Parts: C-alpha cells; structure tokens; sequence
C-alpha cells in the first residue's frame, strides 16, 4: 500500500 | 554513468527451440536509453522491456526481451546507446554467457 | 525467513514540452506486484503479481490517488531545485526515490527506510531512528529546515512502522504460495576449451528465487580468485533470476576445482565439479 510534502 | 550490458537467453540454447532474448541493461544514470534487439544486423520490432526500477546506488536497470529461436546461422545482438555512450553499444549473443 | 515491501518512484523532467514523465513500482522481496507509468493509458496503479488482482476498487482507487499526488509532488519539486541548484530550463532533471520495510520471520518490524536523490545522487534521506534527516548539501538542507518544522519524519515513521508492515504481512499471506516459496537453483557446468591446453570451466544457477546467492570457485578446497569472471545476477524475465561464476583452467586439472553454490533455497551448499 503506496503513500508527501514538497522538497 | 555507464550502461553495463548481459545478453543471454531466458532458458539454455538449442537450436531450433523456441525462446526468449534478453538485454539487461544495468547501472546507467540519467534514465533515457536506448535499446535494441537485433537479427543479423537488423532490428527485431516486438520488443518490451520491464517498468524502470533502480539500485541502492541511484543507477537504473531495465529487462529488454523478445521470443526468438536460436539457430547454426542466425547472429542476436544488442545494440545500446545512451548520453554517456560516444557511438551505440553492440554486444552480440553468445549461448556459452 | 524476512521480507521487506519498497516502492520506487522516479521522476524525469521533459523540458521540450508537457509534464514530467513520472514511473512508480512496488516489490515484495524481488517480486514485482504494482506499477504505475504516467504515460500508460490506464492513468491507474496497475497490478502485475496474481496475488494483488484480488485487492477491491478502493485499493486500486487510493494508490491511484497517492502515486498521482507523488507525481504531481515531484513536479513542483523539479522546479524547486532547478532553483536551488541554479539550473537552466533547457535541461532534463530527475528526482528518485525509495522507501519501504522489512519484516522478521514471526511478521514483526525489523527496519524503515526513505530516502531521495536528485540527478542521481543522495539529495535527503531519513535516518535509521525515523526521526531525523540526512542532507546530503545545503539545497538538501533548505528542505530538512522545512520539514523539520513539519512534522514530516513523524508521519513518515507512522506509515513506516504501521501501514507499511500491515500491508506487508497481508500480501505475504496472500501470496504465500509463491512469495514464501523459495526455489532452489538449478545449477550445471559448461566446459570451454580456449586453446589445446587450457578451458574454461563455467559454473551455472538458473532459475532461482530470490535473488540473493553466492557462486564461488575452489582450487584443491581453498578459495579461488584469481583467473575467474563472475557476472551480475540477472533477471530470467519469468521472474526468476541467473548467475554463473567462470574460471580458466590448464586442461587436465579441472577435478581440482569445485563451484560451490549458497542459497536460501538449498539447505545445504551445493558443490559441483567438471
Ligand atoms: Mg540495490
Ligand atoms: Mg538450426
Ligand atoms: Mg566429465
């Protein structure tokens, strides 16, 4: 089961 | 970065027996490539290869493979060009590797 | 005996025209059981293991929108560190990234792991505690200010330590009957006359799973280095995997010399002569 804030 | 270079086939060779070519291609960075499968020189036109994945290092990897039926006269190779690369890569198919 | 689970998210900049091109796959062990490619038709998380199809429509619906918003994450961040970097419009940039965990054999938590690169190279990657942040320089440390004030390894050792083994352990009972299957090398030697007084002898494993195995050759029991060629395991194509280790021999010597083969898949090392 896959999973996210910017860089 | 590199593209490293195997080309085998899927199940030991015998002539006349139906099989499957593989060019694995392996750590290579940035991940546009260029791959090819060919017959004689020339180049064979159902060929797929696997989704893009990579190494702990960050180098891509990708399966290219195509059936094919290993022969006394018949010549497989695989021809590989990348940015890294100043001319295409050929690396011919022995049945001993 | 442990498994671990990791997705592998890649994304390349196309400079020339449109969005970035964007790839996502998933593994359990060596097996491959999703994808995702943003220039497929389907625009879904796809599966590729038969032990995955069964999973129902808000499986498939909440990866879809995950590896969707990942996608559209990395392309923000494309432009954020074409920034940080100083970089040009005009070339192609890429942003990979790993994570995932590994289990024990009685299915408890072992390890957590993710960790990001841009161009290929380590850009920010979480500790081994799932706490902290490694910044490889000082782009990579503008971003760890960020998310340290963002709660973002919390939520990262949540997924890690919860979800993600949860996942793990239902997969590998599902797909028991071939992800806790271990298949044993099939090995043979091929013999290879280079001149008319010396061969090479080549020590082959085809077909096993998993990947992980150790060819080695003995001249009369001590290990042999010197004169031998091994090659990187690959991939057979039908998910299984090969390898073989070569050594050149004076002719008439080659019962001196023994391969010996080491996988999870054989109880005990397997030794083969010519
Ligand atoms: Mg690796
Ligand atoms: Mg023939
Ligand atoms: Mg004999």
């Amino acid at each position: 089961d896959a999973t996210a804030l910017v860089r | 970065r590199t593209p490293k270079i195997q080309v085998y086939s899927r199940h030991p060779a015998e002539n006349g027996k139906s099989n499957f070519l593989n060019c694995y291609v392996s750590g290579f960075h940035p991940s546009d490539i260029e791959v090819d499968l060919l017959k004689n020189g020339e180049r064979i036109e159902k060929v797929e290869h696997s989704d893009l994945s990579f190494s702990k290092d960050w180098s891509f990897y990708l399966l290219y493979y195509t059936e094919f039926t290993p022969t006394e006269k018949d010549e497989y190779a695989c021809r590989v060009n990348h940015v890294t690369l100043s001319q295409p890569k050929i690396v011919k198919w022995d049945r001993d590797m | 005996g442990s498994h671990s689970m990791r997705y592998f998210y890649t994304s390349v900049s196309r400079p020339g025209r449109g969005e970035p091109r964007f790839i996502a796959v998933g593994y359990v062990d060596d097996t491959q059981f999703v994808r995702f490619d943003s220039d497929a038709a389907s625009q879904r998380m796809e599966p590729r293991a038969p032990w995955i199809e069964q999973e129902g429509p808000e499986y498939w619906d909440r990866n879809t929108r995950n590896v969707k918003a990942q996608s559209q994450t990395d392309r923000v961040d494309l432009g954020t560190l074409r920034g940080y970097y100083n970089q040009s419009e005009a070339g192609s940039h890429t942003i990979q990234m790993m994570y995932g965990c590994d289990v024990g054999s009685d299915g408890r938590f072992l390890r957590g792991y993710r960790q990001d690169a841009y161009d290929g190279k380590d850009y920010i990657a979480l500790k081994e505690d799932l706490r902290s942040w490694t910044a490889a320089d000082m782009a990579a440390q503008t971003t760890k200010h960020k998310w340290e004030a963002a709660h973002v390894a919390e939520q990262w050792r949540a997924y890690l330590e919860g979800t993600c083994v949860e996942w793990l352990r239902r997969y590998l009972e599902n797909g028991k009957e071939t992800l806790q299957r271990t298949d044993a090398p099939k090995t043979h030697m091929t013999h290879h006359a280079v001149s008319d007084h010396e061969a090479t002898l080549r020590c082959w494993a085809l077909s096993f799973y998993p990947a992980e195995i150790t060819l080695t050759w003995q001249r009369d029991g001590e290990d042999q280095t010197q004169d031998t060629e091994l090659v990187e395991t690959r991939p057979a194509g039908d998910g299984t995997f090969q390898k073989w280790v070569a050594v050149v021999v004076p002719s008439g010597q080659e019962q001196r010399y023994t391969c010996h083969v080491q996988h999870e898949g054989l109880p005990k090392p397997l030794t083969l002569r010519w």
